[PDB]
């Protein structure tokens, strides 16, 4: 799940 | 595994936009906590349990404000992490930690509030309670020790996404010990459980059952402004002993058979005098007593059903002053009262012997039959009662409406994500933007506390006009 990641990268801290 | 139409982006109008909004919770947000906390040490009027919980409210937003907004902003302009594996496990820490103080003080404040209604010392606020401290750092250790796995889990995770090198502090997908590795995968559930679901169930739980002893005592200050309160025992019209809120003690002649009868309802040796508060657990199963015959007559029943609290409360009134039977004889204006046709049954209670023998009692009465409200009985102590009430349902009100974007932009990544579609990726665009969203509305609690609390309390309305003066 690489998209995911990226994901999170971009995504808030929560 | 399959491939995406697009690469997750979010616009550069967006960032700016978000990023100004962001901007204004914070400066708010700082201001509103900081003088709410000023007020609440400078009055020394306002030194309370009830506005200490408050302050530990008012703390962990202001811890949560100040670790959540000045790291997703930058997180947002910049797109990196470059603050080391130490704050990449602090930031989260302290954030947990901060919501579960203003969560429990939340549920801490409704449950003082329920236990203060018994007692008029208690709902006025008026002092500091023992056990005050002991629950403050309960609720504080309580909140760092259920914030401890979101520090440990989280870690720098250094990837190659498309030829690209990403510094990404994230919660790591796989974990050393069996319980991290349980609780990576349904946090998004007990953030959802613990820090949303069970704060509003707890506080609509106590908050319910406060003003239904709210609703007993306004019923009580009803019935002794229409009926009296009489503390000693005294004959009736027909000659019978009696006391309290027109409670028939015996039929016997003799006193003294009349205050054994008052020392058994009563449970204590009175000498015929009674306490207001004996008399108020008196007038309380009297009331029982009286919805009991209702539920159980016939032409009062659909009527009783129907009606609201308030409305209930002057049906009740009637029957103390005149019975069932003699209020079942108002065929029409109970038919119209349960149709709900207010100004007409009041217009029609109007032309009664009723009110024309106790005129002042019967415009009360029908006041509240008309309007709904204790407008034709505010006193003293239902507005006590009102202000406290009115105080924790806007600060849960307040709560809800500020974590749910943000709650829901994670319950329905969890329930709508599905990594084998081609087009999944560019539907967390729009779960990027809500997450951001979410992030300046649970900051908006920190500024939207202080904003009820000048709406709502006439005290806190003077404070904060004095601190900004
Ligand atoms: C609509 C939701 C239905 C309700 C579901 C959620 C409410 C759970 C209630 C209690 C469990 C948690 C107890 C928390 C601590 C209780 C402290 C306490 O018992 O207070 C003493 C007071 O005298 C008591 O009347
Ligand atoms: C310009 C100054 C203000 C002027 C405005 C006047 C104030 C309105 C007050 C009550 C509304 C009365 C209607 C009540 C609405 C609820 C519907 C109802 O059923 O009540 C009437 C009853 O049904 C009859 O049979
Ligand atoms: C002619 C009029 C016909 C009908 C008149 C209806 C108009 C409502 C007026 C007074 C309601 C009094 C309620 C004041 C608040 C008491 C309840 C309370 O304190 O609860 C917190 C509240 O939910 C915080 O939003």
């Amino acid at each position: 799940d690489e998209e995911a990641v990226y994901f999170a990268h971009l995504d808030i801290i929560w | 595994p399959p491939p995406c139409q697009g690469p997750i982006e979010i616009k550069e109008t967006f960032k700016y936009i978000n990023t100004v909004v962001s901007c204004l919770v914070f400066v708010l947000g700082i201001i509103g906590n900081s003088t709410l906390l000023y007020i609440i040490y400078k009055n020394k009027c306002m030194r309370n349990g009830p506005n200490i919980l408050i302050a530990s409210l008012a703390l962990g937003d202001l811890l949560h404000i100040v670790i959540a907004i000045p790291i997703n902003v930058y997180k947002l302009l910049a797109e990196d992490w470059p603050f080391g594996a130490e704050m990449c496990k602090l930031v989260p820490f302290i954030q947990k930690a901060s919501v579960g103080i203003t969560v429990l003080s939340l549920c801490a404040l409704s449950i003082d509030r329920y236990r203060a209604v018994a007692s008029w010392s208690r709902i006025k606020g008026i002092g500091v309670p023992k056990w005050t401290a002991v629950e403050i750092v309960l609720i504080w250790v309580v909140s760092v020790v259920l914030a401890v796995p979101e520090a440990i889990g989280f870690d720098i995770i250094t990837m190659d996404y498309k030829g690209s090198y990403l510094r990404i502090c994230l919660l790591h997908p796989v974990q050393k010990t069996a319980f991290m590795q349980f609780y990576a995968t349904a946090k998004d559930w007990w953030l959802f459980s613990f820090y949303f679901c069970l704060p509003l169930a707890i506080t609509a739980f106590f908050y319910t059952l406060m003003t239904c002893e709210m609703l007993r005592k306004n019923i009580f200050e009803m019935l002794r402004i229409d009926e009296g309160l009489r503390l000693k025992i005294y004959k009736d019209t027909e000659g019978y002993y009696t006391i309290g809120i027109g409670h028939l003690l015996t039929k016997s002649p003799s006193l003294n058979a009349a205050k054994s009868e008052l020392d058994k309802a009563i449970g204590r040796n009175t000498n015929g005098v009674i306490t207001k508060d004996e008399a108020e657990k008196l007038f309380n199963q009297d009331v029982d007593a009286a919805v009991r015959g209702i539920l159980r007559n016939a032409k009062l029943k659909p009527v009783y059903d129907s009606l609201d609290a308030v409305r209930r409360a002057a049906l009740i009134n009637m029957v103390f002053q005149m019975g069932e039977t003699g209020v079942a004889g108002f065929t029409n204006s109970l038919r119209m009262l349960q149709q709900k046709r207010w100004d007409e049954a009041a217009v029609n209670l109007a032309k009664s012997r009723w009110y024309n023998q106790t005129p002042n009692r019967a415009k009360r009465v029908i006041t509240t039959f008309r309007t709904g409200t204790w407008d034709a009985y505010l006193n003293d102590h239902l507005k006590q009662r009102r202000e406290v009430a009115k105080t924790v349902f806007c600060l849960v009100l307040v709560f809800a409406l500020c974590w749910l974007p943000l709650h829901l932009a994670r319950i329905l990544k969890l329930t709508l994500y599905n990594q084998n579609d081609p087009n999944r990726c560019e539907l967390l665009s729009f779960l990027l933007v809500l997450d951001y969203i979410g992030i300046n509305m649970a900051s908006l609690n920190s500024c939207a506390n202080p904003i009820a609390l000048y709406l709502v309390s006439k005290r806190f309305k003077n404070a904060f006009k004095s601190a900004l003066c």
